[PDB]
């Protein structure tokens, strides 16, 4: 999946996965941006294993 | 992200309000909104019964075979327009006896049987008009019918005119199922049920209601 | 990753919607999707009983007997095309007697028996090929039938048109078995069972619905 995060408007990003090894990219393409990230917080659960 | 009106008339807005409540709209989720809804309305109608979905309808008997309409779920009273007269229902094992040796009827698969070879009538299918002036000998049915699944944003149903929060919660249910937030599930579900039972109780207090009842004491002519 | 329409109607889409509602999407899992589905439909049909899977059918009594259909699961009324005259059922330990000293039929392995030693004939069938000139002497049976396993993508069944979420959860069950996310198992299973009971009750509030029953006083002449 991929989504825009637009500050002041959005507080989170909905991504559906279940694989045991996640990755993420953050991209900032935009011209009029001076934003920054202090940190994340990833919401998750647990399934199982085969 | 989205927005809505004060009243949520319908799908076109509801499918957004759901995204709103239930926290998120990320496309993997929205595009199944409709599915969640198709689930919820079904989980409801499977057992909900009230007037607003009822139906009047005339039948074409042909001495028996009178066939069951597709839309049928459950039958309340059934009668004639002529003189006012109520049927009652029984099993094959009895109507068959009535054959060998009041009006009864029964459910043979997709067929309705009536002991006496009745002949209520409808115009034949290709039709042309419908006024019919109900053929003297017409019987009319009162039955709960399967409502239509939504298929359009500006579609609608009484439910939203009256009790939309219900659908909202109950579909949030299957949503919080899609993605694992079960506490929310419990809450949504309890609230759906507690909203719902109110309705049936409304109806119960409606029925037999306007005043005290009393056993008729029917005693025939002798 | 996959995507689906709103109004799930085909095994073809279902096979993907499952892969969806569960995060993990891999060949160790999809390629056995169908097995899970088989398991679920079997677990259901094993004890579910309702009209839509019922069947009308004529028999081929040769002499007081007849062989049972491959597709048979469970029986409801049988009788004659004419006069009704419902049969009832009993054990050999009685019917054999009734031979020594209404109608009675019983089950001997793959065979049906009838005491009065009947003869029915399955229809005349074909020729020009317009109808199935049914045979006088015909008895007709109503029995729940083993539905066909899909074994095809576009294939469908009444169910999906009706209650797909059911199949969905119930197969997710065996899925969450393949890989050990049990709590999800519990959830799926509970919901499947709830749905199912809703259904059976939809049917129960049907099968007697019309009007107050009233126990017949069937008394033979004298």
């Amino acid at each position: 999946t991929s989504k825009t995060y637009t500050i002041g408007v959005d507080r989170h990003v909905s991504v559906r996965l279940n694989h045991p090894y996640l990755f993420y990219n953050v991209i900032d393409n935009d011209v009029n941006s001076n934003a920054a990230i202090n940190g994340l917080t990833i919401e998750f659960a647990v399934g199982g294993r085969r | 992200m989205p927005d809505v009106q004060y009243p949520i008339n319908t799908y076109g807005w509801l499918k957004k309000a759901v995204a709103l409540w239930a926290d998120r709209d990320d496309d993997e989720f929205v595009n199944q909104i409709p599915n969640f809804i198709n689930f919820a309305e079904k989980e409801i109608y499977r057992n909900l019964r009230i007037p607003p979905l009822e139906k009047e309808v005339y039948l074409d008997i042909k001495d028996g075979v009178a066939y069951i309409p597709p839309d049928y779920l459950e039958a309340q009273w059934m009668m004639r327009a002529k003189d006012g007269t109520i049927f009652q229902v029984t099993s094959p094992e009895e109507i068959s006896y009535r054959r060998q040796h009041p009006v009864n009827f029964a459910r043979f698969g997709s067929r309705f049987i009536f002991y006496p070879s009745i002949e209520a009538d409808t115009p034949y299918y290709p039709d042309d008009g419908s006024p019919l002036i109900p053929a003297e000998n017409s019987v009319i049915l009162s039955y709960y019918a399967d409502p239509p699944e939504f298929h359009e944003d500006t579609d609608t149903s009484t439910i939203l005119t009256i009790a939309p929060e219900l659908l909202l919660y109950f579909t949030l249910r299957h949503a919080c199922l899609f993605v694992q937030d079960d506490n929310g599930v419990q809450k949504w579900s309890a609230l759906g049920k507690a909203i719902l039972d109110e309705m049936v109780e409304q109806n119960k207090k409606q029925e037999y209601s306007g005043s005290p009842i009393a056993i008729p004491n029917n005693m025939t002519r002798l």
